RNA sequence: GUUUAUUAAAAACACAGCACUGUGCAAACACGAAAGUGGACGUAUACGGUGUGACGCCUGCCCGGUGCCGGAAGGUUAAU
RNA sequence: ACUAUGGUUUUUAUU
RNA sequence: AAGCUUGAGUCUCGUAGAGGGGGGUAGAAUUCCAGGUGUAGCGGUGAAAUGCGUAGAGAUCUGGAGGAAUACCGGUGGCGAAGGCGGCCCCCUGGACGAAGACUGACGCUCAGGUGCGAAAGCGUGGGGAGCAAACAGGAUUAGAUACCCUGGUAGUCCACGCCGUAAACGAUGUCGACUUGGAGGUUGUGCCCUUGAGGCGUGGCUUCCGGAGCUAACGCGUUAAGUCGACCGCCUGGGGA
């Protein structure tokens, strides 16, 4: 919930398509997983992580 | 709500003393003050009802002060009206 | 009042005419009476994709408290120039200003 | 505005009516009246060819400035009017150097406000700043494509053309018949929506309004003569095939063109 | 047990059959033994990942 | 309101309304060997054509046929 | 989770 | 006609939320249109057929058009008086809670009549039409069918603005007041952990399962009670008829 612009954290929780990685497979908690998204999401909105590979 | 601005400007003239948080007369004024604060959030579409009831719920308990305040002491409360905006 | 960070992308070859938009952004938040606290520099730096044949966009980031009844008012002056997409305020998050 | 009345006599049922307090009371001004001069609808014989044809009462016109180029004088709204020939609604303007001008009405714009013309003008209705500095999603006002030709598109109540997609030096635009016009940004361009949008709100009413009009009503072709309709009769009230205009031919399902000269003009098909 | 897969895997994780009902039921809910071992000495064991 | 001027004045003609169908504007339409003329400084709730008649509450079954449009290959078939 | 059919529809019995 | 306080309220700094109302802005899969590349199958089942192609479908590539809910996280989880409420982003907002001071001084409760408010469909003018779908053209089905099943599909769900006030509107528990008895989880504060720590051990709020007193014919209810009675309201006295 605190940062969205340092992206090294982000890129950890996402694949090189740049689709979420499920917290089931990343010994993450849920509720961290539910915020994870949001800071991936503002950082997609910055143009610095990409939205989809289409693109 | 009510900012701390109008919250100030109601407690340091509805008062008699230095910062005087309780005397029903600025109970009533801090409720007559959170209506103005309403300005803007009300009246606009048929679709919402929550803050013509919040108005209804600020109206009823400014009724219950008042109901008290001309039953015990009638004075304050033909007084009141003279430095509060209320009927006209 | 609140505070907000507000990104918002340039076209990296207007960096030059930035200090001029930057002129009167701090004109229409000290008009406001609001405070500014960075306002300088966050780099030109490289997309997760391109945009207008180009791949990097330039990033000033503002750090600002303002009184947020206006601050979508304050939006527009982003919105009607062509040198900038994408604009957001961004609001507190732990702000560059605390009370000091 | 718009007022209506409950029944209270004879015939005096429920009733509608549309009202403006902001419309100007007085006369237009005269030396931008003009008399709207008709040849007399006669064709190449001297004889009339259009049936039930007639109205209005005078039709006089007040000019209207279509042709002007200024920049950085400032103007002021005087006026809200009407004109005989058209729905869209004038307005008088002031110039403050200075000239009095009818202008194509602005919506979002009053008697007794300012505007400024071209380049140094806000993105306000009616301050005609150029149509190369605006983005797409502006709201452009009456437009002219053919330079000097006079107020293309956007002639009626409410209406207005907006701006979709720029293309460097040019610019296309989003038409009510559903065209995608572009242009290379040369173009009249107030700025905003045209006239007041009430015009909707009128009912016509009592059938006698029709001679104000001058439109008289279409009849029904079983209610004619077999001599001066095709469908005349006859009381087995029938007709035994396919209807037909009162000239004899046949029109449904029946889809009529000529224009085969405007292909690199046409862009979009409304669906 | 039975249910479909939706996960491919080649070698199972003895998950959901006889570990899983036979046994599994009706020995471990509500108090049952109780003392420190199916809670308290679980709350003690360290995971290197939720859990 | 219009109606058999001198045997027939109504239960016919038609309006906001319902629907079909021609029209994106150099519109469709009507007239025009030709200049053009009106539609029209109007612009799709605006314009042309025909059914039905406001309001209140509903809208059976049938495309075999005649007409009309779509599908466009083929056939017969004139100018060539 | 491991392979389709849908209708008729007792009267006296009990003294 | 005044006083008090453990009822009920005031102001300052903090805690959590798919609650409501309005603007800014992305995705996934499905559906049509144009021209290419151009081929014989493409569609649907419990079964079968209508559909769909030889006048060249389906599919695939680059464009154009376009609608509804926001899928994963989503929970033995929040929030709303309830009906209900999930992409990100920005404002405004009724309640609940941590916590140190200072101020009211019984200001509290219920409610006939009245008045506020839709999951749904119905009234209706103009827009929209991809999911799904009453109606409906057909395929059938079968002894028959108007149905189950299947191709297509309107009202309607969607949008602006208003009427209707519906339901199992089931949380089986009227609205308010003060009590009673243990355990264990979740969720949110807070004190202290050199945090085995999707936390731990106490203590405030909410809440779920198990379970004791009491109450019940039975289910069980079980401190948020079907318990204990105290305020006020609504309503009742064999079944059908109604």
């Amino acid at each position: 919930e605190i940062d969205y612009k340092d992206i090294a954290t982000l890129k950890n929780y996402i694949t090189e398509s740049g689709k979420i990685v499920p917290s089931r497979i990343t010994g993450t908690r849920a509720k961290y997983q539910r915020q994870l998204a949001r800071a991936i999401k503002r950082a997609r909105y910055l143009s610095l992580l990409p939205y989809t590979d289409r693109h | 709500s009510l900012s701390t601005e109008a919250t100030a400007k109601i407690v340091s003239e509805f008062g008699r003393d230095a910062n005087d948080t309780g005397s029903t007369e600025v109970q009533v004024a801090l409720l007559t003050a959170q209506i103005n604060h309403l300005q803007g959030h009300f009246a606009e579409h048929k679709k919402d009802h929550h803050s013509r009831r919040g108005l209804l719920r600020m109206v009823s308990q400014r009724r219950k002060l008042l109901d008290y305040l001309k039953r015990k002491d009638v004075a304050r409360y033909t007084q009141l009206i003279e430095r509060l905006g209320l009927r006209r | 009042m609140r505070h907000y960070e507000i990104v918002f992308m340039v076209h990296p070859d207007q960096s030059e005419q930035v200090p001029g938009m930057i002129e009167r952004y701090t004109a229409a938040i000290t008009g406001a009476e609001g405070k500014i606290h960075r306002l300088e520099d966050w780099g030109r730096r490289q997309l997760a994709y391109p945009i207008n044949k180009l791949h990097k966009a330039h990033y000033v980031l503002m750090n600002v408290e303002a009184p947020q009844e206006v601050i979508d008012e304050l939006e527009t002056t982003f919105r009607f120039n062509d040198a900038v997409i994408r604009s957001m305020v961004m609001r507190t998050k732990h702000a560059v200003t605390e009370a000091s | 505005a718009v007022v209506k009345c409950k029944p209270t006599s004879p015939g005096r049922r429920h009733v509608v009516k549309v009202v403006n307090p902001e419309l100007h009371k007085g006369k237009p001004f005269a030396p931008l009246l003009e008399k709207n001069s008709k040849s007399g609808g006669r064709n190449n014989n001297g004889r009339i060819t259009t049936r039930h044809i007639g109205g209005g009462h005078k039709q006089a016109y007040r000019i209207v400035d279509f042709k002007r180029n200024k920049d950085g004088i400032p103007a002021v709204v005087e006026r809200l009017e009407y004109d005989p020939n058209r729905s869209a609604n004038i307005a008088l303007v002031l110039y403050k150097d200075g000239e009095r001008r009818y202008i194509l009405a602005p919506k979002g714009l009053k008697a007794g406000d300012q505007i400024q013309s071209g380049v140094d003008a806000a993105i306000k209705p009616g301050n005609t700043l150029p149509m190369r500095n605006i983005p797409v999603g502006s709201t452009v006002h009456n437009v002219e494509m053919k330079p000097g030709k006079g107020g293309q598109l956007a002639r009626s109540a409410g209406t207005y053309v907006q701006i979709v997609a720029r293309d460097g030096a040019y610019v296309t635009l989003r038409l009510r018949s559903g065209e995608m016009r572009k242009v290379e940004a040369d173009c009249r361009a107030t700025l905003g929506e045209v006239g007041n949008a009430e015009h909707m709100l009128r009912v016509l009413g009592k059938a006698g309004a029709a001679r104000w009009r001058g439109v008289r009503p279409t009849v029904r072709g079983t209610a004619m003569n077999p001599v001066d309709h095709p469908h005349g009769g006859g009381e087995g009230r029938n007709f035994g095939k396919h209807p037909v205009t009162p000239w004899g031919v046949q029109t449904k399902g029946k889809k009529t063109r000529s224009n085969k000269r405007t292909d690199k003009f046409i862009v979009r098909r409304r669906s | 047990i039975k249910v479909r897969e939706n996960e491919p895997f080649d070698v199972a994780l003895r998950r959901f059959k006889r570990s899983c009902e036979k046994a599994g039921v009706l020995a471990e809910v509500r108090r049952r033994e109780f003392y420190e071992k199916p809670t308290t000495e679980r709350k003690r064991a360290k995971a290197s990942a939720v859990k």
